[PDB]
C-alpha cells in the first residue's frame, strides 16, 4: 500500500478497444 | 529412606508446575486469609435531598 | 458553540469561514429550535433523570456505596447526585451551544487531577453518566436521544 | 480472562468440579435457581465493573427474537452449540459473561425474555450443589460462578455434553 | 537560577506574514541566566528592540549560591 | 495518506483520465457505507480503552507474558503493550474511515518488524492481541462495520508478521 | 542502583564524579550491611509481612473485597496478594541498591495506565504498600525500620 | 537559591575573610536543628498527597469557594488549586531542608502577586488554605518542627498578603 | 546501562525471585571492594588530563601517525584524538565505578568500529593508545586498582578488535 | 524454514505442552487447505517462465529500466532481473507450500535490501514487477489460491521496503 | 514435515517441486485425519503411559533408583519421569508431522553428548522409550499401534 | 597470538634496548609459576568433563534456561552450551600457559558478542556458568591455581558482560 502506480512502472493508458 | 513407587504415583506435569510470579501461588493464602465482604446498604436516591444532605460549611 | 469552533478553525489556517463552515452554522441556527427543545425537557425533569441513573448507579455499582467506599453515608451519596446533577447541567450547556467544548471546559478538563485528590473511582462516574444517558433516551424522541448520546459517549470517553 | 480453578481440590475447586459432571439442562436449571437466591442468600449482582458494552449488541439481538427462539439461544449456551451468538459469548472475559447471564435473568423477571417453564423443580444432585454454593463465603460463590460460566459456550477445539437438553416443544 | 524577565518588539524583515504574528512580535517572557547573551544576541541580530530588563529571580551581587 | 476518494482520483490522475462510470460507482460506494464508517469510529472513540482492555484479558492476561521473565512484565513494558494497542486500534479506525490502508503502511507498518525484532517482542503475542482487538471490536461495533475494521487489523496483522 | 543514577548525572555534565557523588557511594557501600539485613529480614517473612497487611487492607477498605470491587472473588484476591508480594520484593530490591530506581524502572512507571486499564483503583494499592509497612517496621528494629519505611513512602506517594 | 551554609559562605565572600567564629555559631546552629529538619521533612514527603487533601477538606471544600460563583468552583481551576497547594507544600519542605526562606522568593513569590491579582484568586481564601495545611503538618512531625515548618508557610502567606 | 547491584537485581527480577544467599553473596563481594572503587575513581578524576598526556606521549608522539600524512597530524585531528581518549578514559573509570562493562557496550562500543572504519582512524594505533593509558594509570591509581581499570581498558580494546 | 506444521509444533514446543485442540485445528486447516496448495504450486511450476513473461511485460518493458543510462539496459543487467523474479516466483511457492513465511524470512529478504541498495537496484520498481508477478500469477491460477500467492509476494514486497 | 523435507531438497537443486514430490505431499495432506486421531490417543492418556512405563522401568532395572544411580533421590525420580513426558511429547509432534524431523531437531540431536555430561546411561533411557512404546500399543488399536511404534522404535535406534 | 614472553620482548623491541630489569622480572616470576601452570592445567585436562558436568549442575541446572522457553532448553542447544564451556575451559588453559589473555581476544572475543546476540543466548546465564566453572577448578585444582585461572575466567565474564 501507499505505493503509488507511477513510481517506478511503466503506466499504459487504459482504453476501450476500437471494436467496442 | 526413599521410596521411587510413590513419587511415580506423585507425578505431575511441567508445565502444570507453577511459576515464581503465578497468582495461583497466593490462591492457598487467600483461602486462609478469608475477607469480610460488605453488607449493602440499600440507598433510594428518590428520597435523599440533595439542597439539604450536602455538607455545608 | 459550532459558530465559534469554526472561527478558531478558521483563524488557525489564517483564513475566512469557509462556504461549508458557514452553511454548517446556517444548518445549526435553522434547527436551532429542535437542539434547544432538548435542552428543555432535560432541565424539566432534572430530578428524575439524576435520582432513577442514581440509582441505577448504585445497583450497578454498589462498592462505592458499600462501608471503605467513596459514595459511603448519607452526605457522600448526597454529593455523588449532586454531581450528577452538574454533569447533566453541562449537557444542557453542551446540546445548547453546538459543541462538545463548554462540557470540557468547565467540568472535564482536569478532572482525573480533581477525582484522585478526593479519592473517587472515574470508572464510576463513567457508569453513572453512561445511567444519565439511558434514562434520557427513555424520556426523549429517538432523534433527539442519537442528538444528546453524541455528547453524553464524549462524556463518557473523556472519563475512561 | 482470569486463572479458572481447574483441579485443586479444596471445596471451591470441588464444587466447580462438580457443576462440569452435571448435564446442560442440570447447569441451566442450576444458574437459574442461584440468580433467584441472590439478594437473600447469594451475592448481589455489580455489571458496573464489568464491561457490559460488548455484550449489550448481544443482549439486543436477544430480546429482539420470540419467545420460542431466545430460549433456543439459551438452549445453544449451555449446550455448547456452534452458533454464532455462542462464538461472540466465548469472546468474553469472565465478568462479561456472568453478568450476561445476569441480565437475561433481569429480562426473564421483568418479562421480555421467555422465562422458565412453569412449575420446574430442581433436580436432586443439582439441589445438592446449590445447597453447598449458599453455604460458601461471598468471595467463595462469585469463584464458583464465574467458573461454571466461563465453559459455556463454543470454543474451538473444546467440545462435550453428549446427555444434552433439546428445549421445550 | 537567577532569570531576567524581558521584553522584546521583533518586526519582520523579510516577508510578509498572513497569519497572527502579534505574540512573537511583542512578547515578555523569562529566559535563563545562562541564555541571556545568546537570547539577547538573538533580538539584536534580528533586527529588534529591547524594551525592559530586569532580574525577575535572584539579587545582584550573588557570589556563591545561584544556581 | 490517500481515502478512498483520493485512490480512485489517483489512479485517474495517473491514467490522465475524467472521472468516468466506473470511477463514479467507486465513489457512490463509499459514500453509501459513509454511514456506517462515521458510526462505527464513534463507538470504538467511546470505547477506546474497553476494547484494549479486554483484548489483553483475553490473550495476554494470565500468561508467560505477563509473568517474569516474559516481554510484557514490568509495568513499564504493561503500559507500553496497552499504548501500543491504544495505537494499533486508533490507526485501524483512521484505515476504517478512510477505506484505504496507506495509513498503515506509511505510519505504523513502516519498519515495524525490524522495530519488534530488536526489542525482542513476541510477534505471535502481539497477534494474538490484535487478534483480541477484532472479536471484541466485532461484538460491540456489529457485523458488517465489524468486518471493516477486522480487516485493516488483519493488514496489521500480515504486516508484523 | 545509586551508582548508576551517580553515573548517568556526571555522564550529563560530561564529567568525573564530584566527591560529594563519591561520598555518597563509599558510605552506601560502608552501610551496605544494614541494607542487607533488611533485605533478609523482609524476605525471611515474606509470607508473613503480605498475608497480615492484605488482612489489614480488606478490614480497612473492605469496598475492594465486596461486589463491584476490583479484588472481589478468590482468584481476584489471590491476584492482590501477588501484587503485595511484587511490591515486598521491588522494596527488597531498593533498600539493597540505596537508590529508588529498580523499584521505578520496574513497577512504578506507567503503572498509572496499568491498573487504569485493569480497573484497579490506585489509592488502595497505595494502601496495601502503607500496611506492608506497618507490618515490615514491627519485625525489625527502631533505627532500622526507619530506613526501611522511607522506600516504601516512595512507593505510596508515587502511587497516591 | 541560598541555604543557610551557602548563606554564611557568601556573607564571608563578600568581606573576603575566612570561616570566624561569629559565623561558626550559624553553621554549628544548623548542624544541630539539621537532625530536626531531616526527620520532619521524611515524615512530610511521605503523606504529602494526604496533608493537601486533608486541608483542602475542611478549608475549602463544601464552602462558596467550591461552590459555583467561586474561584474553586471549576474543575480545571479546582485541579489548579491542588496543583497549587502541591507546590506550597513541596516548596515549604524545600526550605525547610535548606534553613534558608530564599527559596522560596527565588521560585514560588516571584510574580505570584500579580498573577493572583490579575486572575482574581481569592488571597484571604489562599492563606486559609496553607494555614490549614501548617496545622495538618504541625499535629503530623511535632510541636518544635512543625513550628519550625510553620515559619516558612507563615513566610508564604505574608509574602501572598 | 547497568552496574554490579543492578546485574544481580535484574537476574533476580527476570526470573521473579527475592534475593537469595548466592545474590546476597554477590552483592557482599562489590561492598568489599566499594572503598577502593570510589578511591580508585578520585586518582584518576585529578589526574584526568595528566593521564591522557603521559599515554600519548609513550605511544603517539613522534611517530608517523602524528607526522604529516598520518592520521593525528592536523590540530583538529589531534584534538579529535585527545578527545576520543578522554572519552575512553572516563567511561572506564565508570566502568571500574559500576563494577560492570555494560555501559562501555552501551555508550561506547555500539557503533564505535562502523565510526572508525568510516573515518579511516588505525584500530591498531588507537589499540596501542589505550594500552599506553594502562600503564600510566596502574602508575597512580595502585595495584588492585590497575588491575580493574587494566580490564575495562582492555574491553575497549576488545571491542574496538 | 518452518512450514505450518512445523509452527505449531515449535510453538507447543517453546511452551513446552502437548498440542491441544485449538493448535489441532491449525493442523486441519492447512490439511484442508493442502489440496489446493499442491494444485496452485503446479500450475505455477509449469508457467514458470510465462508468468515472469507478462509480468516484465506489464511493467517493466518500455519503461526508463530498459533504456540506456537505467538499471536493465545491458544485456547481463536485464538476465539478471529475470533471474531475480524468478527467484522470487519460487520461493513464493515454497512458502505457498508450507503455508508459512518463514523460507521468505530466511532465504530471500534476511540480506536483500542491503545487496539492492549497494548494487544500486531500484526497490520502488521491482515491488511493482512483483505485483505484476501478483496479478499475473492470481489470473493463471485463481481467486482462492491467487490471494494466498499474493500474501508471500507481498511479504516479499514488505521485506524490501 | 515431508513437506519442508521436499522444499528444502527443491531449494538446494535450485528448481520447482517435481509432480512426484507433489503427489507424496498430496497423499500425505489427505490421509493427515488418521495422523492426528493416533496423536489425541497419545495426549489423552499422557500421564497414564508415563507413570506405567515408569513403574516397569524402575522393575526391570533396579539399579537406576538404587543408591549409586543416576535417578536416585526425590528430584531425580520425578526429572527421568519429566524426561519421559518430553519423549512422548516429541514422539507426538513426529504423529502429527508425519516425519522423524521434529523429533531429532528438539530433542535427538546430541543426546549422546547430553547424557554423557548428566551421567546418565543411554541405554536404559532407550529402555524407557521402549516402555513407553509398549503402554501407547496396549491402549490403541494394532494399525494405530504399529504406526506410532515405528516413530518409538526410531527413538530407541538412535539411542542404543 | 602472542604469550607473555614475546609481550616482554616486543616492549622491549619497540623501545629497543636490552631486557635490563623490569622485564626480566616478569620473566622470572613467569618461568617459576610455569611448572605449577602445567601441573593445574594436566588436571583441567584429565578432569575436562567432570568440571563442566558440576558446573552446569550449580548454575544452569534446575533453572528456566533449561526449562521449555529458554536458551539450553533443546538437546542441539544443550550439547553446544556444553561445547561452549568446554571451549571456555579450554582458552582459560591457553591464556593461563600463555600467561596473556591475547588468546582470548582474538580467538574468544573476535566476536563472541556478536554471535551470542544474534543467537539470542543470555549473557548472565553464560557468566553464571563460566563463574561456576571458576569456583569448581578452584576447588579440584587448588586455591592458588584457581585464582590463576580466575583472572582469565573473570576476562571472559567481563567480555561477555
Ligand atoms: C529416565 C528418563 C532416566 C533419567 C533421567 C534424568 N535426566 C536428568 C536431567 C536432564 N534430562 C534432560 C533432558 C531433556 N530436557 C529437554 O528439554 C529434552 C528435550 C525435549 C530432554 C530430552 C535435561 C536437559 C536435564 C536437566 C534438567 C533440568 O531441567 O535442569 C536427570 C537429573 C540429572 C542430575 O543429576 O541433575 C535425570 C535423573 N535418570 C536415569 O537414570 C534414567 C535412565
Ligand atoms: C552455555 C554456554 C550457554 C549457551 C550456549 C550456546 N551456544 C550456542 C551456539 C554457538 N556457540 C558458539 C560459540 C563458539 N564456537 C566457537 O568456535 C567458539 C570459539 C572457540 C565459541 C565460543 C557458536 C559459534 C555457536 C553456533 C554454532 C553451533 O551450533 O555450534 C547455542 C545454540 C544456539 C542455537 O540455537 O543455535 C547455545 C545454546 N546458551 C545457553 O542457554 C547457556 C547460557
Ligand atoms: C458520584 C457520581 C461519585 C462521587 C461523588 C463525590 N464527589 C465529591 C467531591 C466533590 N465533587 C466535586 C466536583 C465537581 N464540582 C464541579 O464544579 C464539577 C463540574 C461541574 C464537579 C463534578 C467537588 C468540587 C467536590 C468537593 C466537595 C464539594 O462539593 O464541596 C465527593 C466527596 C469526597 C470526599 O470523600 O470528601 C463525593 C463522594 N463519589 C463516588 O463514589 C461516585 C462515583
Ligand atoms: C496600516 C493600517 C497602517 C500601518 C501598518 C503597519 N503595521 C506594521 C507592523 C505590524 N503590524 C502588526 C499588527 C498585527 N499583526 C498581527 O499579528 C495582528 C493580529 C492578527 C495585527 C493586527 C504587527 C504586530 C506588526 C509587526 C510586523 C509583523 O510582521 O508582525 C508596520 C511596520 C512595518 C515594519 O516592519 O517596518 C506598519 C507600517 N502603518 C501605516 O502607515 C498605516 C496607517
Ligand atoms: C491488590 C493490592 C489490589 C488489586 C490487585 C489486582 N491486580 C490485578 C491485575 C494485575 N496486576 C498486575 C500488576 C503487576 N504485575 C507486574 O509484573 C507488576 C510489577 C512488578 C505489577 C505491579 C498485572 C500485570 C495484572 C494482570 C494479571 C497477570 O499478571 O497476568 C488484578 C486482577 C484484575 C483483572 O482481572 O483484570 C487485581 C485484583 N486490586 C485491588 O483492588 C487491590 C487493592
Ligand atoms: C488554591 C490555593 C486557590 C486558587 C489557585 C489557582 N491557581 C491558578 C493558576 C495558577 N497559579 C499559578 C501559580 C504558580 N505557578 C508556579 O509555578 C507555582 C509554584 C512555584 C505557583 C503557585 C500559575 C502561574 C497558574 C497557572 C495559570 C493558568 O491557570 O493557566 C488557578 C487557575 C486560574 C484561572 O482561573 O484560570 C487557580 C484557581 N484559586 C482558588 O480558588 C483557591 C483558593
Ligand atoms: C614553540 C613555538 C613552542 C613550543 C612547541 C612545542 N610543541 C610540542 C609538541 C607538538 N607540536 C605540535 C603541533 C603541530 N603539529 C602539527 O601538525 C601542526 C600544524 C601544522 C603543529 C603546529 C604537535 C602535534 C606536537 C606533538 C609532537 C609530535 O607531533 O611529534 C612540544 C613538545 C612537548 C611535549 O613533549 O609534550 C613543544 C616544546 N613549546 C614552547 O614552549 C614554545 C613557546
Ligand atoms: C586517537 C587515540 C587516535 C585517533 C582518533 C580519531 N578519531 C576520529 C574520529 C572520530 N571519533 C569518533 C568516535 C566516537 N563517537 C562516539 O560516540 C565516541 C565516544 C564513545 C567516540 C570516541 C567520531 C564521532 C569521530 C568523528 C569526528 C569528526 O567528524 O571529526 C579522528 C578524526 C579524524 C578526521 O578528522 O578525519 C581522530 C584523529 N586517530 C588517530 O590517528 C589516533 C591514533
Ligand atoms: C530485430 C533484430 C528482432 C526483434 C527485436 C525486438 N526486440 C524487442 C524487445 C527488446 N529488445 C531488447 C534488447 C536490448 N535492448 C538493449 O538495451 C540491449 C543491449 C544493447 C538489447 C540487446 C529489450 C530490452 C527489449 C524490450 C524493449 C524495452 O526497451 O523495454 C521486441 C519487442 C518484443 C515485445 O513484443 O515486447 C522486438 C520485436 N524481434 C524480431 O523478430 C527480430 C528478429
Ligand atoms: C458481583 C460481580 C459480578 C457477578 C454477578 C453474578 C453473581 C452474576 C450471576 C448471575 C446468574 C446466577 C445468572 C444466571 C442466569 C440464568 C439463566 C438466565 C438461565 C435460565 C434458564 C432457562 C430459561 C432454562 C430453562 C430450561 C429449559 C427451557 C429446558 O429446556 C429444560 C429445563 C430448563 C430449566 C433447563 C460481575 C461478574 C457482574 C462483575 C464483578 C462482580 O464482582
Amino acid at each position: 500500500g501507499s505505493l503509488r502506480e507511477d513510481i517506478g512502472q511503466r503506466v499504459d493508458k487504459e482504453v476501450t478497444p476500437r471494436f467496442v | 529412606q526413599i521410596v521411587w513407587q510413590n513419587e511415580v504415583r506423585r507425578f505431575i506435569p511441567q508445565e502444570k508446575k507453577l511459576t515464581a510470579g503465578n497468582p495461583m501461588n497466593f490462591l492457598g493464602m487467600a483461602r486462609s486469609i478469608n475477607p469480610a465482604a460488605n453488607t449493602i446498604p440499600k440507598v433510594s436516591a428518590q428520597n435523599i435531598n440533595i439542597e439539604a444532605s450536602v455538607p455545608r460549611r | 458553540s459550532i459558530v465559534t469552533k469554526s472561527i478558531v478553525n478558521a483563524d488557525a489556517e489564517a483564513r475566512y469561514l469557509s462556504p461549508g463552515e458557514l452553511d454548517r452554522i446556517k444548518a445549526f441556527v435553522t434547527g436551532g429550535a429542535a437542539r434547544l427543545r432538548i435542552a428543555e425537557t432535560l432541565t424539566g425533569s432534572r430530578e428524575t433523570i439524576v435520582k432513577q441513573a442514581g440509582d441505577r448507579l448504585f445497583q450497578k455499582r454498589p462498592d462505592i456505596v458499600s462501608p471503605g467506599g467513596n459514595a459511603y453515608g448519607e452526605e457522600m451519596t448526597a454529593t455523588c447526585l449532586r454531581d450528577m446533577d452538574y454533569y447533566l447541567r453541562l449537557v444542557t450547556y453542551g446540546v445548547v451551544s453546538g459543541d462538545v467544548t463548554p462540557i470540557e471546559e468547565i467540568g472535564l478538563v482536569g478532572v482525573r487531577e480533581m477525582y484522585r485528590s478526593l479519592g473517587t473511582p472515574i470508572e464510576a462516574v463513567a457508569q453513572s453518566v453512561r445511567e444519565m444517558k439511558e434514562v434520557a433516551s427513555g424520556l426523549m424522541s429517538s432523534d433527539d436521544a442519537a442528538e444528546a448520546s453524541a455528547y453524553f459517549d464524549f462524556v463518557i470517553g473523556k472519563m475512561s | 480472562g482470569i486463572f479458572p480453578n481447574t483441579l485443586a481440590a479444596d471445596v471451591v475447586p470441588a464444587t466447580i468440579a462438580r457443576f462440569s459432571q452435571l448435564n446442560a439442562e442440570d447447569q441451566l436449571a442450576l444458574i437459574w435457581f442461584a440468580y433467584l437466591e441472590m439478594g437473600k442468600t447469594l451475592t448481589i449482582a455489580a455489571p458496573g465493573a464489568a464491561s457490559m458494552q460488548l455484550a449489550e449488541n448481544a443482549l439486543k439481538e436477544i430480546q429482539a427474537m420470540g419467545p420460542l427462539q431466545q430460549t433456543q439461544a439459551m438452549c445453544d449456551l449451555a449446550n455448547r452449540a456452534d452458533t454464532p451468538l455462542c462464538r461472540t459469548y466465548a469472546s468474553w472475559s469472565p465478568n462479561i459473561k456472568l453478568g450476561f447471564w445476569y441480565r437475561l435473568g433481569e429480562l426473564m423477571e421483568q418479562g421480555f425474555v421467555a422465562p422458565i417453564p412453569a412449575g420446574y423443580q430442581l433436580s436432586a444432585n443439582a439441589n445438592a450443589v446449590l445447597a453447598t454454593i449458599q453455604g460458601l463465603e461471598s468471595g467463595q460463590q462469585i469463584t464458583v460462578l464465574r467458573n461454571a460460566v466461563v465453559d459455556m459456550g463454543f470454543t474451538a477445539g473444546k467440545d462435550g455434553k453428549r446427555i444434552a437438553e433439546p428445549v421445550v416443544p | 537560577m537567577r532569570m531576567f524577565r524581558i521584553t522584546a518588539c521583533v518586526p519582520s524583515q523579510t516577508r510578509i506574514r498572513t497569519q497572527r504574528e502579534l505574540q512573537n512580535t511583542y512578547f515578555t517572557k523569562l529566559v535563563p541566566y545562562d541564555n541571556w547573551f545568546r537570547e539577547q544576541q538573538r533580538i539584536m541580530k534580528m533586527g529588534g528592540k529591547i524594551v525592559k530588563v530586569e532580574l525577575a529571580t535572584g539579587r545582584p551581587g550573588t557570589n556563591a549560591g545561584l544556581a | 495518506m490517500q481515502d478512498a476518494i483520493t485512490a480512485v482520483i489517483n489512479s485517474a490522475d495517473v491514467q490522465g483520465k475524467y472521472l468516468d462510470g466506473a470511477a463514479m460507482d467507486k465513489l457512490k460506494s463509499y459514500f453509501a457505507s459513509g454511514e456506517l464508517r462515521v458510526r462505527a469510529a464513534s463507538v470504538i472513540s467511546a470505547n477506546a480503552a474497553t476494547i484494549v482492555k479486554e483484548a489483553v484479558a483475553k490473550s495476554l492476561l494470565y500468561s508467560d507474558v505477563t509473568r517474569p521473565g516474559g516481554n510484557m512484565y514490568t509495568t513499564r513494558r504493561y503500559a507500553a503493550c496497552i499504548r501500543d494497542l491504544d495505537y494499533y486500534l486508533r490507526y485501524a479506525t483512521y484505515a476504517m474511515l478512510a477505506g484505504d490502508a496507506s495509513i498503515l503502511d506509511e505510519r505504523v507498518l513502516n519498519g515495524l518488524k525490524e522495530t519488534y525484532n530488536s526489542l525482542g517482542v513476541p510477534i505471535s503475542s502481539t497477534v494474538q492481541a490484535i487478534q483480541a482487538i477484532k472479536e471484541v471490536t466485532a461484538s460491540l461495533v456489529g457485523a458488517d462495520a465489524g468486518k471493516e475494521m477486522g480487516v485493516y487489523l488483519d493488514y496489521i496483522c500480515s504486516g508484523l508478521s
